[PDB]
RNA sequence: CGUGGAGGUCGUGACGAAGCCAGACGUAAGGUCGGGUCGAACGGCCUCUAGUGCAGAUCUUGGUGGUAGUAGCAAAUAUUCAAAUGAGAACUUUGAAGACUGAAGUGGGGAAAGGUUCCACGUCAACAGCAGUUGGACGUGGGUUAGUCGAUCCUAAGAGAUGGGGAAGCUCCGGGCCUGAUUUUAUGCAGGCCACCAUCGAAAGGGAAUCCGGUUAAGAUUCCGGAACCUGG
RNA sequence: GUUUGACCUCAAAUCAGGUAGGAGUACCGCUGAACUUAAGCAUAUCAAUAAGCGGAGGAAAAGAAACCAACCGGGAUUGCCUUAGUAACGGCGAGUGAAGCGGCAAAAGCUCAUCUGGUACCUUCGGUGCCCGAGAGGGCACUUUGGGGCCGUUCCUUGUCUAUGUUCCUUGGAACAGGACGUCAUAGAGGGUGAGAAUCCCGUGUGGCGAGGAGUGCGGUUCUUUGUAAAGUGCCUUCGAAGAGUCGAGUUGUUUGGGAAUGCAGCUCUAAGUGGGUGGUAAAUUCCAUCUAAAGCUAAAUAUUGGCGAGAGACCGAUAGCGAACAAGUACAGUGAUGGAAAGAUGAAAAGAACUUUGAAAAGAGAGUGAAAAAGUACGU
């Protein structure tokens, strides 16, 4: 396809196979969620991996408009759980609802030592 | 004695019986994908533990 | 806890004492059997028991390598160097040795390489 | 096994095919017959200055197709983009797009990078023109913009 | 004429393909749309190409009807009767009463083989050509304890290591042992013998030594309580 | 007559040091079929195939002419191209089947006929210190006459970044729609995302930037030994390091296009020494024209129904494509060798069916969730 040269990639057949099954890291590239605008200006990136201590807003779902701390990201099938972003079973216990990170935008972050150093590097 | 006494053989036939056991509930539950019918299952009258 | 870095800073006496505590502590985890639990310490103790054995093996290799640098030695260090029979076959080594001497010299001569050279 | 799956070309056939194809951009009725939208001219082709190699961006490229009313042809590929059926959708064929402008350049260096971004554009040099450029789908009479140095080289 | 795909051209689409009833024709290959289903994709034209059109080939594979509620579930004549339990009892279990098995058409203990079937408990979807509370299904734990049993050891019909020689080759036939100065630790110097050589091969050849009873849910000449004995160095 | 110490030949031990056996898919050296073809068949064909065996490498194998030749010139060796269905073979039936050349890929010419081990010393592909065992010629005018280290760049590996709408109305469960408005593109390839997205996200782009590495050659810098002998040019005579059961012959094979004339095996026999071999039957001559076997090495270019990484595509799309889209060489059959399937799909979100009536249990009822349950679990249609 494009920048067609002697290189590794193009390639829908591979791309799907690659991104879906994913090693832990392509789930890292997947860990990235678009930043809110205040963060985009300082740090100088559109999206970076989102954190547990961070606060995140939901854009996509019915869930939209809600904010909470991110409880976990489950790496292996790439999804994020947000705190209070739950769905309810019949029994009436509430367990979290998985989110794709594309769906969310990251409102606030915890800077971190390496991650701040690399963020500065990205800038 | 008996049977079949050879120490090495005995272990293999014993080892195999445990290996042919049912699954743990959990793998169905954290789950991969699979209507999980083990398959390896080896059987009372039928089949043969292997020649 | 145990980190690899802490074990290195410890002595040959001290790590041995660790391996002794580790076996005792693993032994108590045997006793605590009736439950289930007890393990988030055994999986990690298994890793610890491996780290302490590795770190000692590594200390002995290094010490050996220092003592022997002075003398002559090396079936054991030889095995790391080749990393067997093929990479060994690729040696002796053959390369500088092969043209170590005849008829090259005549052939040529270089004021010439310099003179041109810019 | 085996099938060639290479057709040889006759030089004489091929030259005739290229030249007729270029010529098809000259008669307007044939361009209109192909399925080209085109007006302001349809005096045809457009010859543009040798200064067009020195077009860096895209803002100039879209703008430039506007003056000769030719931007309309750009609109035609911007929408109307067919979501193909088939196995090609697995490959990369998912969209097939319509073929609009051709810009042909004189310079040895390579095609005008800027002009390449337009939807359904193709860009070429006169040295490396082919039948396909002038007539995609073998239906002749594609809209082209020829640089003046391109025009002399065409000959 | 129709098919899957390519490119270009004309477009079409969140209710598309696809489906079944129908509706309109084209002799005709097919064609177009509608019901009402469906919840994402599809035509036309030109040009091309090809895993390009089927009723069939004791054609392939899957699925399905009739055959059928049909054959079989029949030769030891073996249960019957209270009762136990269970949601449920002709076939689980208790008793009574009755037969039958007899060198084992159904005793005891093992060899091969099986490979946990054993024992306990709790389930009954699937199994047992029928029920089924049951079982040898299923699931879940548990059980096999050797100086004195037997393997190990030996050698047998020969698998045959094993010169040399064919065959490229695969393949195939035909010194080791014992010491004396020292010294009791075994170090240590030094000397002396002798024929046809390995291992493996029988868990039933041959062979060093163990019985008595007691105990377990499930072991037992093993464990144990008593008593005995052997083998080696 | 007789022994003892020592010299070298054969043997056995011993520990040290050094290497091999086996393996990976195919590629890559020998021995060696058949059905099949000729409408039979026996030469021929299948076929120098398959197989079997041996064995190597990342390519292997071949190589600087005792060549080519039919002239007058070429000048190592593979491969590619074509020579050519030509020559040649052959029931001269069927079939079989080149080479020289021409020119390409890529190029390269040389080399035979103090060494090692021990211990010590260091900056350990080395050398020093010791001990131990074993193309050639003359004399003259000259000119040409080294390696090592360092950095940067060459090539491989790896990481990081990094454009532009998520606006309005309407429909919808959802806008990735329409219409309306607007923006980038050196990025209008492709993916994801609740629908059909250059501008949401991944990425993307002629893309930039940082680090790490063997090995080499280009450039720059830096260390330093004497020399001697080699080599060019020109004079003089001259000439060996040049390989024997070989060259060649018969008689017996098999192979080949190879034909009195391919190549190889076997038995037998068997030269010369600048003499000799070749020049497509064999024999006198001068000579022509060419070359020195019986020895060796060697980069690069070619193969790889692919082990290892990646791209691609009018391929296929779940009875298709691999046998295998998932637990597949699994499940399973066979004493063994070996053979060998069926096997994908809820939904935007698990929201994956509370609570109740009824039941032995299995289940049904109502009811709840969702745009939709004839979307309720081998669940799209």
């Amino acid at each position: 396809m494009a920048k067609q040269s002697l290189d590794v990639s193009s390639d829908r057949r591979k791309a799907r196979k690659a991104y879906f099954t994913a090693p832990s890291s392509q789930r890292r590239v997947l860990l990235s969620a678009p930043l809110s605008k205040e963060l985009r200006a300082q740090y100088g990136i559109k999206a970076l991996p989102i954190r547990r201590d961070d606060e995140v807003l939901v854009v996509r779902g019915s869930k939209k408009g809600q904010e909470g701390k991110i409880s976990s990201v489950y790496r292996l099938k790439f999804a994020v759980q947000v705190d209070k972003v739950t769905k309810e079973k019949v029994n009436g216990a509430s367990v979290p609802i998985n989110l794709h990170p594309s769906k969310l935008v990251i409102t606030k972050l915890h800077l971190d030592k390496d991650r701040k150093a690399l963020i500065q590097r990205k800038g | 004695m008996a049977a079949q006494k050879s120490f090495r053989i005995k272990q293999k036939m014993a080892k195999a019986k445990k290996q042919n056991r049912p699954l743990p509930q959990w793998i169905r539950l954290r789950t991969n994908n699979t209507i999980r019918y083990n398959a390896k299952r080896r059987n009372w009258r039928r089949t043969k533990m292997n020649i | 806890g145990v980190k690899a870095y802490e074990l290195r800073t410890k002595s040959k006496e001290q790590l041995a004492s660790q391996l002794v505590d580790l076996k005792k502590e693993l032994a108590e985890l045997k006793v605590q059997k009736l439950s289930r639990p007890s393990l988030p310490k055994i999986k990690t103790v298994r890793k610890s028991i491996a780290c302490v054995l590795t770190v000692i093996n590594e200390q002995q290799r290094e010490a050996v390598r220092q003592l022997y640098k002075g003398k002559k030695y090396q079936p054991k260090d030889l095995r790391a160097k080749k990393t067997r029979a093929l990479r060994r076959a690729l040696t002796k080594f053959e390369a500088s040795q092969v043209t170590e001497k005849q008829r090259k010299k005549q052939i040529a001569f270089p004021q010439r390489k310099y003179a041109i050279k810019a | 096994t085996w099938r060639k799956w290479n057709v040889k070309v006759n030089h004489n056939e091929k030259r005739y095919a290229t030249a007729s194809a270029i010529a098809a951009t000259a008669v307007a009725s044939l361009v209109l017959a192909r399925g080209h939208r085109v007006e302001k001219i349809p005096e045809i082709p457009l010859v543009v200055s040798t200064d067009l190699e020195s077009i860096q961006k895209t803002k100039e490229a879209v703008a430039a197709l506007k003056a000769v009313g030719a931007h309309s042809d750009l609109l035609k590929v911007l929408k109307s983009k067919k979501l193909r059926a088939g196995k090609g959708k697995y490959r990369n064929r998912r969209w097939t797009q319509r073929r609009g402008p051709l810009v042909v350049y004189a310079e040895d260096n390579g095609i005008v990078k800027a002009l390449r971004n337009v939807p359904g554009v193709e860009t070429a040099n006169v040295a490396s023109l082919n039948l396909l450029q002038l007539a995609p789908g073998a239906h002749l009479g594609r809209f082209v913009i020829w640089t003046e140095a391109a025009f002399t080289k065409l000959d």
